[PDB]
């Protein structure tokens, strides 16, 4: 009786039937930001409808031998819809989120997802192959957009932390003989109580699979991955002529 | 009394710190609290799950 | 003024020492601190939490690592068969060593409380089986058959719609607490042998795959503790940083 | 109210424990329904099955103290951070204040994201065979936009602001204790992002993870007087935290590391987390 | 006598240190203090008169360095026009080093809290005129024209009888304090441009000059502080003094 | 007590001083006073000036 | 071994060495080595002002 | 106070020790008690025996 969830928000409404419990990270839920930690005093612009809502992004494809992929926030966002406006005109943000990974498959196939975010996720580099060089990964890698990139080294995650103590971060699994859905439901986390949205990134969301996708021949070979998530209590202010990057 | 500057002072620790100067930074560690909160780590979940029950039914 | 005498202890740097010292910015004041989510009060919330065990640590899956996670488990003519076995010492090394309570502990020495070692099974939906897992406390060796490993601590595992099992593995020593077990006279210290045997057959039908794989999650009971921190040795430095 | 539109939770809240939980008594049982051995683990919650749910137990009262687990007993040990060298010809270095440059502290601080701590510095110094020699020294602390001391008799030898401590060689070693001193309000050893605006390029490519709210100027030793003093010098610096105060935790570095201001790793010897043996059944 | 030992920090002189020292003088009195008018109680006080920005810092203006204090405006033919721009960082080089505001903050290191520009008009009588003054918070360039500029916060100015306006300028930032600003890394403390554009044309009538002079003064709020001291590097000591 | 000779002694700084010998201006600086007048810089006007009304009207 | 002595002004002032002013019978003075922590004094406000 | 951590402390000795440190191990030993039980070694006998009568009778 608790298998089943439907989420709204704004104008948007997932359903689901086979679904596991909702994350809350660290147990705390998205809020605006109270007077007693403020340090800006231009008055501060909510949007509430136009910008908590739910937003889609593209549809990744599950292969018998695939790595992994990350999402770098709110980078993914800053291109699509007025949210990607008022980012764009503003100097500040501050908000939370609500991450929904959707991927279905039938009896008879078999696999296991491990979804978990993670808050500042720094990459690396391999270091020029024997580790003298002082490289640096490029713009395209570190943020790359609403596509999203695809992982080359999953088992130190690329920044030198091994994967097998992931979940102690908020996590979810998506195990294909149980559940087809994951969802978290992440607070505002950092340092300073506003920031820019074009130079800063406060987590990334990873989705590597553990074990393999495996069926029989004569299945459908085709399973998509798609990400959908949404913004909750979104404030913006520092009012400025639009600047993309 | 002291101009109180330190790093804990707003969930701070215990009250046997020793302090000779001015500065509240100045002073000793002293002994620690025994708090802790476990479960907002192993149990970060909306709905709350019994032991006894089945969780996934 | 008052007479005084120096004793011994005088002028020594003790690292581990807590004093009072000369501050060098009077009047100053912080910043205010703001709330940010996740206070860690204690290092025991963080050992509460499960992380994924590297059974399958072999020798060929070092060019591969990513298959160190999984062991597998597939359809099989005889019965009774073992699938895996492992030592339960948290510091020693092995599989134990890729968990966030295995970090944790190397940051001490001694220890003493309960774990649980919790299993998931990742197979297709149409799959079934049954599944023996036994603790054997200290004294013998891995057993030979099914029938020698069943007088320990086991619990028999049934696939179906909860996908998920416990062994807890209760504290079972004669002092209170334990130090790290190693070969030669730290042995004294050991606390066991982790085994996992097939109770039936895993029966699958025809379309499904014949092989699954299984997945092992570890982590402590409430009453854990740690004592005596030390540094650990999985880090090194031997040439310079930068 | 001319607008019916206009007008229109936490989890779990700390508790004090001195001691590690109790072991209560049970006995066997019998009955359907009920199970606690079975969980789910795919909910991201971990398990709540006790010892006392899947065999009997008796009653233990155990007397083990958590004092030892605590943040404020684990990181209250000084650590070695820096070797300073005065063969720097001139008889004055300057150093810039960086505290990842040894792996040992290097690894305990990047346990957690945000830290915030004041520390105590502890200098020891002596000549590069361990000799000793009779000989003046002064420290100087230079923040972020004061102007740096470019010779060994420099105006900004002066001190008229900055702090400073005089130490000869044959005394106990110095002590001092720094505050809090972060624009922001806790320390980060993370940050994902690009510290300035415009157009990031492959010529900007190295700001990626400098956070300015970590910087905090350097640091210049000299010998007192103005003349070629005759000794090598070497410094030894240890740094003590106290008043800790973390968050978030993260998982712990199994790769060496390369350099002191990116997480860059060996990309050809990929370094497994646990050692390997040969078979699966055999331990 | 009482058992007492030495830890470290003996026989250091710190500079900062506050202690107390042996006096040379027993029984000495000073000269009764009389009442003199003026007493500065804290260094605040100072930080909200307002003195002289220097805007026209060309480098023509070297050898005649009593033009940098006020910037001409004159009659265009086109609209929209600016007619000057600067950044707003006080602790950093330009502008704001002539200001007792600028020469106080060079011995801190971060500061807070609002400032205010206060523009006043030194033309003739029959002349008239608007102008638009708006500050830009960071992430743009200088606006390369007016209707770039009026997005940010920005106040219309009417010459009349009251020839004196006050651009506020706000404190927005992300963090609660502010290094210094330079070109490198610290470039992320900066905090805006402000630019000052015509609004309408400077219309004189017939027989009063077409050139008139602005002069701005720079203060202050209320909310305003600073912390970490420092010492300056405007002035310096190379020559020995006498 | 002490024969008080200190050079703040007719409108003085905080009671937290710290002292060993007869003489006061033997005594620490201790913590320092908060107050502040800033209209004696700021508006030395004869006449009130209100931030409502035009000031020279 | 060191010597420092304080002359106010009026007082006689030391011309050589070994002059009678080193006695210092009402002259505050102090008596340091170069081994030793650095001495300290404090001086009161003493202007006719 | 101090954390409780030494070695005689179920069953301890006189109250006369001095500390200046946290660790309740750092402290002095201090006079020790008078106290002595000889006769769970000069007669560990279940049957109680008398001085006056004989004891193999
Ligand atoms: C006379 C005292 C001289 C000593 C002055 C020490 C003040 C500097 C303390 C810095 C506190 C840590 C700030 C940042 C630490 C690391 O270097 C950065 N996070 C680098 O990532």
């Amino acid at each position: 009786s608790d298998r089943v969830a439907q989420l709204t928000i704004g104008n948007s409404t997932i359903t689901t039937q086979e679904a596991a419990n909702i994350v809350i990270a660290y147990g705390e839920w998205p809020e605006y930001c109270p007077d007693t930690d403020a340090t800006a005093v231009d008055k501060p612009t909510r949007p509430d409808v136009s910008v908590n809502r739910f937003f889609t992004l593209d549809t990744k494809s599950w292969a018998k031998d695939s790595k992994g992929w990350y999402w770098k926030f709110p980078d993914v966002l800053t291109e699509v819809g007025v949210f990607g406006q008022n980012a764009q005109f503003h100097y500040l943000y501050r908000s939370g989120f609500c991450v929904h990974v959707q991927c279905n498959a039938s009896k008879f196939h078999q696999g296991a997802l491990l979804v978990a975010v993670l808050p500042e996720y720094v990459l690396g580099t391999i270091a020029g192959g024997t580790g003298n060089e002082n490289s640096h990964p490029p713009y395209a890698t570190t943020q790359p957009g609403q596509v999203g990139a695809v992982l080359t080294h999953p088992y130190v995650l690329d920044a030198g932390i091994p994967l097998s103590q992931l979940t102690v971060c908020p996590h979810q699994w998506i195990n294909l003989r149980t559940n087809n859905c994951a969802t978290i439901i992440v607070p505002y986390m950092n340092t300073v109580p506003f920031d820019s949205a074009l130079n800063h990134c406060n987590f990334g969301l990873l989705v590597i699979p553990v074990v393999p996708l495996d069926f029989n021949a004569g299945a459908t070979s085709e399973i998509p991955i798609t990400v959908t998530i949404a913004p909750m209590c979104a404030e913006f202010a520092g009012l400025r002529q639009a600047v993309k990057q | 009394h002291e101009n109180s500057n330190s790093a804990s002072e707003g969930s701070t620790i215990n009250y046997t710190t020793i302090n000779y100067y001015k500065d509240a930074y100045a002073a000793s560690a002293g002994r620690q609290d025994m708090s802790q909160d476990p479960k907002k780590f192993t149990d970060p979940v909306m709905d709350v799950i019994h032991e006894m029950a089945p969780p996934l039914k | 003024g008052i007479p005084t005498e120096l004793k011994p202890g005088t002028n020594q740097f003790l690292t581990t020492d807590d004093g009072v010292s000369a501050p060098i910015l009077p009047g100053f004041h912080p910043t205010p601190p703001i709330h940010i989510p996740g206070e860690v009060h204690n290092l025991l919330e963080i050992c509460r939490v499960e992380t994924i065990l590297e059974v399958n640590n072999l020798k060929t899956n070092e060019t591969t690592p990513m298959q160190r996670l999984c062991f597998p488990v597939s359809v099989q003519s005889k019965t009774g068969e073992l699938c895996a076995a492992f030592r339960a010492d948290p510091g020693r090394d092995g599989p134990w060593q890729s968990t966030i309570l295995g970090q944790l502990c190397r940051y001490y020495t001694q220890w003493s409380g309960s774990l649980e070692v919790t299993f998931m099974f990742a197979g297709s939906f149409m799959a079934t089986g049954k599944m023996l897992i036994a603790y054997t406390p200290p004294g013998g060796n891995v057993p030979a058959d099914r029938i020698t490993a069943m007088l320990g601590t086991h619990v028999i595992w049934d696939f179906g719609l909860q996908s998920s099992v416990t062994l807890v593995v209760p504290w079972i020593s004669n002092t209170h607490y334990r130090a790290h077990a190693r070969a030669g006279y730290f042995d004294y210290y050991t606390t066991g042998i982790i085994t996992i045997w097939y109770q039936t057959n895993y029966v699958v039908p025809i379309g499904a795959p014949t092989t699954a794989y299984i997945v092992a999650l570890a982590a402590a009971q409430d009453n854990f503790t740690m004592k005596l921190c030390k540094d650990t040795e999985d880090i090194e430095q031997t040439a310079n940083i930068q | 109210d001319p607008i019916a539109d206009m007008i229109d939770r936490s989890l779990t809240a700390l508790q004090v424990l001195p001691t590690a939980a109790n072991t209560e008594a049970s006995s066997h049982r019998l009955g359907t329904g009920v199970v606690p051995a079975l969980q789910a683990a795919e909910t991201g919650a971990s398990s709540n099955a006790s010892d006392k749910n899947l065999i009997e137990t008796r009653c233990v009262l155990n007397h083990h103290s958590t004092q030892e687990t605590a943040i404020g007993n684990f990181f209250s040990r000084a650590g070695l951070v820096s070797i300073i060298t005065m063969p720097n010809t001139d008889g004055y270095v300057n150093w810039d204040i960086d505290l990842m440059g040894y792996a040992q502290l290097r690894r305990k601080c990047e346990l957690f994201t945000y830290m915030r701590f004041d520390a105590e510095f502890t200098f020891v110094v002596a000549k590069p065979n361990g000799v000793l020699v009779p000989q003046l020294l002064q420290y100087m602390y230079v923040p972020p936009g004061a102007p740096k001391p470019t010779s060994r008799d420099s105006f900004a030898w002066q001190t008229a602001t900055n702090p400073s401590v005089f130490v000869k060689m044959t005394d106990p070693p110095a002590q001092v204790s720094v505050p809090f001193m972060s624009p922001a309000s806790a320390y980060q050893w993370f940050y994902d992002g690009y510290p300035t605006f415009g157009e990031h390029l492959q010529a900007n490519d190295l700001d990626y993870g400098q956070c300015p709210n970590n910087m905090m100027g350097t640091f210049s030793i000299r010998t007192v007087g103005t003349e070629k003093s005759p000794h090598s010098i070497t410094l030894r610096v240890y740094m003590r935290i106290k008043h800790v105060r973390a968050w978030i935790p993260r998982p712990l570095r199994n790769q060496p590391y390369l350099f002191k201001t990116n997480p860059n790793y060996k990309g050809n010897d990929i370094k497994c987390t646990s050692t390997s043996r040969d078979k699966i059944t055999t331990l």
